[PDB]
RNA sequence: CGUCGCUACUACCGAUUGGAUGGUUUAGUGAGGCCCUCGGAUCGGCCCCGCCGGGGUGCCCUGGCGGAGCGCUG
RNA sequence: CGCCGGGCAGCUUCCGGGAAACCAAAGUCUUUGGGUUCCGGGGGGAGUAUGGUUGCAAAGCUGAAACUUAAAGGAAUUGACGG
RNA sequence: UAGCGUAUAUUAAAGUUGCUGCAGUUAAAAAGCUCGUAGUUGGAUCUUGGGAGCGGGCGUCCCCGCCCUCUCGGCGGGGCCCGAAGCGUUUACUUUGAAAAAAUUAGAGUGUUCAAAGCAGGCCCGAGCCGCCUGGAUACCGCAGCUAGGAAUAAUGGAAUAGGA
RNA sequence: UACCUGGUUGAUCCUGCCAGUAGCAUAUGCUUGUCUCAAAGAUUAAGCCAUGCAUGUCUAAGUACGCACGGCCGGUACAGUGAAACUGCGAAUGGCUCAUUAAAUCAGUUAUGGUUCCUUUGGUCGCUCGCCACUUGGAUAACUGUGGUAAUUCUAGAGCUAAUACAUGCCGACGGGCGCUGACCCCCUUCGCGGGGGGGAUGCGUGCAUUUAUCAGUGGUGACUCUAGAUAACCUCGGGCCGAUCGCACGCCCCCCGUGGCGGCGACGACCCAUUCGAACGUCUGCCCUAUCAACUUUCGAUGGUAGUCGCCGUGCCUACCAUGGUGACCACGGGUGACGGGGAAUCAGGGUUCGAUUCCGGAGAGGGAGCCUGAGAAACGGCUACCACAUCCAAGGAAGGCAGCA
RNA sequence: CUCUGGCAUGUUGGAACAAUGUAGGUAAGGGAAGUCGGCAAGCCGGAUCCGUAACUUCGGGAUAAGGAUUGGCUCUAAGGGCUGGGUCGGUCGCGGCCGGCGCCUAGCAGCCGACUUAGAACUGGUGCGGAC
């Protein structure tokens, strides 16, 4: 190529977007934003495929332009804007505001949420440093940066923004012991208690949690995101507590549940 | 134009390399800028990424540093006298970022005498009557002459650096990249290395 | 000799050899400093690199390189070039349809600092990955083994 | 079974400094671009500084005509 | 008159093998793997042409293709024939 | 059978390319013979045996616990405790975990009217249902590289003029 | 479904191939009622192309004095819609093809502590002491008018006219502080001296960024010559930033008063940091046939060292001086390929054997080479320049080309 | 081309500068068309650095073919030969006999002298084996 690719393919596109092939060839090129295209989830589909609240490309920028959606409290016109992980997306027409959280499938699901839990977020700092005047600065996965970090705050820890001013509310350190969800991998969209972190210098450390049930696993550091102090979330789970089941208990979960609508 | 790509080249092996593209230009290279001494002349050039860079093609002033007295001043080029890299390039009289030269020892003298109170490349004395009697005497105070006392005894100069004093020339090292920032900066050789270099300059001629 | 057989002038950038030597410090030659870093990863620096005088750009503990990536290792094979040796890496490859192996071996150019002063051809050689160095270096020796060797009749 | 005699076919050797088509190159010429050093066909500014108007009171506020400095300059 | 080991072999055997002739190896093979060299791939063209290399030469080593063909072969059986 | 014939490339047939898995007296075939470096392959030998309730039932079946050291143990002086450092070789090997795009392959669900497909879809409406319930799994992804277990087979070492612990 | 059958002989057991048999994948023949999907000028020619189209774009929010329409409501800068044009952005994506290419591309893995990055998002933007600021300068468009050429999206001379174009340049924050220089003065152990400290008149830099040199050791890595501090300076006239920009409602202070000062919502724009989209070159391992290719590379860089040049950066990328090195029977080098690589397709006991031009990812090219402008990003081809090969129109003086984009 | 030595232009001089000769040159454009026939003339040429085929009796072919360079000036580098290397009056033939009295041993110090090779800069109207 010559220069920076504008365009996405259907198949191409991540798989928790849920795209099918026949609609069409392309496939939302998510706009450059706060988090990687490949960990995102478009505006346009989370009106679209996922909420239904418009049926095409044209009638999902009609709202945009109409102004309704404000991700983290901030009205976005663009119909490509990548939502990512652990936003708020609030249209308060309706009221209704949304986290966008895995589910137990490593897929973004639709969870609501209540309008006084919508006014925070949780972040994973990615990296703390010191600039001009030796003010401090810290960095978080959703790109956004803060002047004037409390000290104790070093980097993978979580810290409690707040929507509007943009602020610390407060912060969780990561240690044995604390709740995490799993944000990358096989294990994405898992919730555990961190139980041990295997430090490989030169190379990326391994984190093994267990999560309700007993059932341990491990997976990358920069995977692991902490949500929670001790084993109470900071914030409110998806449908399923973040548990992870093997296909033979959903099988019959499936059926128990088919067998009491009957 | 000039290319910076490394398939041109045969690899490890010996083997010759067909080459699977066309020239890229990102892979460019630039003509030298081979620095001269004279009048400031400067030339921006348009480079990767929209930033710029600064051709030095002719230069007359340097910021140097004299390092063991924290003592940075702008002085002006004599001529190059020594180049480690290709002796052609002394007597083109071309600035690169490791050439040796000769600087104008003015500005170096002047923060001695202001500073020190001590002669610095002075002979018999009484040559610069309207300035250098107030700047030795300068009828301070008890506290001031107590301050200027206190960096005489260690106001002691190397043999070699008081010569070149006198000379009114000090042999000093480049630091800086002409033709990248447009700048010609350096350092003043000292120790050592002046004295190694010395018997460089000593074989090279005489 | 010494440390001074080039027209340029040997020294390490970030040291200053210059220190202001007048009456209050005794001018017998006072001996400069040796910058030296450890380069983690839990290899130990030599005290030849540390007590040395030698001067290289290129080397992992006294120069302006970092080692990071991947750390290889091999036998040296040649060592006539300078402050460089030729190791081989000699390795099994595996034949799905005869379910067997065959030898193959790679010749890696990496760059040996004057710390390691008794090196041997034979002897078990750890490198680490680095910046290209030159043409077909890109490794730096951090550890050298003996081959059951340490005694000469 | 083999020579010899007849008819077809397929390769081979072969004077012809055989011919043609690609590829890599020694040597020589070499368009065009890029850079560098000159170059200055022209287009403007100031110095105005020949006039007049003049002005806090010829000591001009300057509004113009306009020689032009035939210099300093972009 | 015996015994041991290494040999050249011999006789016999439903060890077993093999298409059989036969073979104590040509055995221990669909119950298929002790280690490791060379080497064959229907018959001709052809051990030819060409290239390289060896040789004083004669020639040696390495070594195709086009084309052509439905068999060419091996071991045994019966007959027929034999100066 | 609304499809069938022909030509040609390729796969099985072909154990007629043979690693699994072919042959070499006579069918095609082992060099005239020997030496020999690469290559390939290499005798045996170093911890076995014995234990405690949990134990494929001491229920003499045995899930099975097996009856490394040192540093603050982060629950300058508490036993209520478990983290910092290295391996008394280096490897190969095997198991686990991480990371390994989608489509395609296998495969879960789904009456597409069946199917190839596709990723949808189902429930009630007594008509206010002024809407509820789901799915969009999972497996495999060689070889190379990363992590943690095991140490049987194979290679490589230690102390021999003792410059040995 | 882990399969065979006919053919050498008078007959028989074999070796052994030929032929048969089944699938798929191109063509072709004959035939063909319905319906759902669905390939389709790859193979020879990356051969040549007439014609038509395939990339342009405006919100209330850069610039409207086109009558080209129009509310005028009528004494007023502009109601509004707005063609044209300047400015900005895009045109570097896409789409097509598979010629080149055999550790090359590409696949997994890893690094960039060795780099650049339009835009998005988040920081930062009174941090700097320094007679226009209630707004500064000269033009160029479109537009009217004179035309020339056979011709082209060719255009000149003449006259206006704009800006977020192109330039210039303040106030303000702004009271001062810091670190140097210190006129001197004062409190002082006081004595015939020093003195232990203060305020300071006068001059010098004060911020961010860039380029050096030096000092110590706020945060961070596995490891910085990291980041952040401190000092001495530099800061490139084709010269870095420190808003001379545009809409939306309009409100507050009135003591000084009564004409000025305040104010919200944006939009655009920015030196630098981070993020995102990435891109570029690197690490380890991996590729078909060929020895009728066994020794290659090294004068023209081959292998390394030192110092430079260039580049966005790391490197013989190039230069100067040195050392003679580097790769090979574990197949180098060379040649061939009817080779783009991979995800994959066919056949299907197991093992394998062929095919992958083809819709996804990566690469390469736009008739063959080469060199460039702009832009963040091109060595761009529905951009330019030159040569080579074809080839178009001409009034023979000139001009204009690139369907391996869809037809 | 010159020195030592030798000579007077070869058995006459003067004046002119016709043809035709004899000896020697040059010639635009073409390049053997001339002629029996490239006869004659012309081209090439030294040295240095590269690079050299068929064929072969393996010696040759071979200066095969083909290509580049060459001046002047100013330097640089390499290539050698001679001597001497003493720790000291412990004493007297400012010097001589033995010795308690020393560590060039990676060799220096000074002096002297040939040509030759290589590299570089500068430089001239691209001229340089400048004639031979
Ligand atoms: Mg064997
Ligand atoms: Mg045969
Ligand atoms: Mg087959
Ligand atoms: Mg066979
Ligand atoms: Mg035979
Ligand atoms: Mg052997
Ligand atoms: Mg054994
Ligand atoms: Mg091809
Ligand atoms: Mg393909
Ligand atoms: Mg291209
Ligand atoms: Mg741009
Ligand atoms: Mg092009
Ligand atoms: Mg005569
Ligand atoms: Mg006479
Ligand atoms: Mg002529
Ligand atoms: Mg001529
Ligand atoms: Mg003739
Ligand atoms: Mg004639
Ligand atoms: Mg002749
Ligand atoms: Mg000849
Ligand atoms: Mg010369």
């Amino acid at each position: 190529a010559r220069g920076p690719k504008k365009h996405l393919k259907r198949v191409a596109a991540p798989k928790h977007w849920m795209l099918d092939k026949l609609t069409g060839v392309f496939a939302p090129r998510p706009s450059t934003g706060p988090h990687k295209l490949r960990e995102c989830l478009p505006l346009i589909i989370f009106l679209r495929n996922r909420l239904k609240y418009a049926l095409t490309g044209d009638e999902v920028k009609k709202i945009c332009m109409q102004r309704f959606i404000k991700i983290d409290g901030k009205v976005r016109t663009d119909i490509t804007y990548p939502a990512g992980f652990m936003d708020v997306i609030s249209i308060d027409k309706t009221g209704e505001n949304f986290r966008l959280i895995y589910d137990t499938k490593g897929r973004f699901a639709v969870h609501r949420i209540t309008p006084e839990e919508a006014k925070y977020k949780l972040c994973k700092v990615r990296k703390i440093f010191v600039g001009t005047k030796g003010i401090p600065h810290l960095v978080t996965h959703d790109a956004r940066t803060i002047r004037y970090p409390d000290p104790l705050i070093k980097v993978n820890d979580t810290i409690q923004i707040d929507l509007e001013t943009g602020k610390i509310t407060d912060f969780i350190k990561f240690d044995t012991g604390n709740l995490c969800m799993v944000t990358g991998g096989a294990n994405l969209g898992r919730i555990g208690v961190i139980t041990n972190r295997e430090r490989h210098p030169g190379s990326f450390d391994v984190v093994h949690v267990k999560d309700a049930n007993g059932n341990s696993f491990a997976t990358r550091l920069s995977n692991i995101f902490v949500i929670g102090k001790g084993n109470k979330p900071w914030i409110s789970l998806p449908r399923g507590k973040g548990i992870r089941l093997t296909i033979a208990e959903e099988r019959d979960k499936r059926l128990a549940a088919k067998q009491s609508s009957g | 134009g000039i290319s910076r790509d490394n398939w041109h080249k045969r690899r490890k092996t010996g083997g010759k390399r067909k080459p699977y593209h066309k020239k890229r230009k990102y892979e460019l290279g630039r003509p030298a800028a081979n620095t001269k001494i004279g009048p400031r002349r400067i030339h921006t050039v348009r480079v990767r990424g929209g930033n710029k860079k600064y051709r030095a093609l002719r230069l007359d002033v340097g910021n140097f540093s004299w390092g063991s007295e924290c003592c940075t001043r702008k002085t002006r080029i004599i001529d190059v006298v020594y180049n480690a890299s290709n002796n052609e390039l002394v007597r083109t009289k071309t600035l690169v970022k490791n050439c040796i030269v000769l600087i104008d020892s003015t500005p170096y003298r002047q923060w001695y005498e202001s500073h020190y109170a001590l002669p610095l490349g002075r002979k018999k004395g009484a040559k610069l009557t309207p300035e250098e009697e107030e700047i030795l005497n300068k009828k301070r105070s008890k506290k001031i002459q107590k301050k200027y006392d206190e960096r005489k005894k260690n106001a002691k100069i190397s043999s070699l650096l008081e010569e070149q004093f006198q000379q009114g020339k000090l042999l000093a090292c480049i630091a800086s990249r002409p033709g990248q920032c447009g700048r010609a900066d350096g350092y003043v050789l000292e120790g050592k290395e002046l004295e190694f270099y010395l018997r460089k300059i000593k074989a090279r001629k005489g | 000799a010494d440390i001074q057989t080039e027209r340029a002038y040997q020294k390490q950038p970030t040291i200053f050899q210059n220190k202001k030597r007048v009456l209050l410090g005794e001018t017998g030659k006072e001996k400069l400093p040796r910058y030296y870093k450890n380069i983690g990863l839990g290899f130990k620096t030599p005290k030849e690199a540390i007590e040395g005088t030698y001067i290289d750009k290129k080397c992992p503990f006294t120069g302006n390189v970092s080692i990071r990536g991947r750390i290889l290792s091999g036998v040296v094979t040649k060592m006539k070039m300078q402050r460089t040796i030729v190791i081989r890496r000699d390795y099994l490859h595996y034949i799905r349809k005869y379910n067997r192996f065959e030898k193959r071996h790679k010749n890696m150019s990496v760059h040996l600092s004057p710390c390691f002063r008794d090196v041997q051809i034979g002897d078990i050689v750890t490198v680490g990955e680095c910046r290209p160095l030159s043409k077909t270096v890109r490794f730096n020796v951090l550890k050298v083994t003996k081959a059951a060797g340490t005694k000469k009749q």
